[PDB]
């Protein structure tokens, strides 16, 4: 249907490049965001007794 | 037009070496004198086509 290996593989490489950069950035950002949510959630109410 | 590989209806999976050039798989030819030699000029009379 009018395609060649060269540009197909190049386009696939570019798309995977963007996706992998996005995933790496997401994980690295999630490190700090998890840090922040841990430092906040240390101070949130938690029901202890099994009876409301 | 059918000679042009760039206009090939099918996929370019055949012979990529036998093609005469990037614009035609088979050359259109050059006029030849009546001696089997290349007719690069007109004063050298050209009669055949080799």
């Amino acid at each position: 249907a009018g395609y060649n290996e060269v540009q197909q593989k190049q386009a696939a490489a570019t798309l995977s490049s963007y996706f992998n950069n996005l995933r790496v950035y997401a994980a690295q950002t999630s490190v700090g965001v998890s840090n922040l949510y841990y430092i906040l959630s240390k101070r949130l109410p938690q029901n202890m007794s099994a009876d409301q | 037009v059918n000679n042009d590989p760039a206009f090939s209806t099918t996929t370019s999976t055949g012979n990529s070496k036998n093609d005469f050039s990037a614009i035609a798989k088979q050359q259109f030819g050059v006029p030849y004198k009546s001696s089997g030699e290349v007719c690069t000029e007109y004063q050298q009379v050209c009669q055949t086509w080799g």
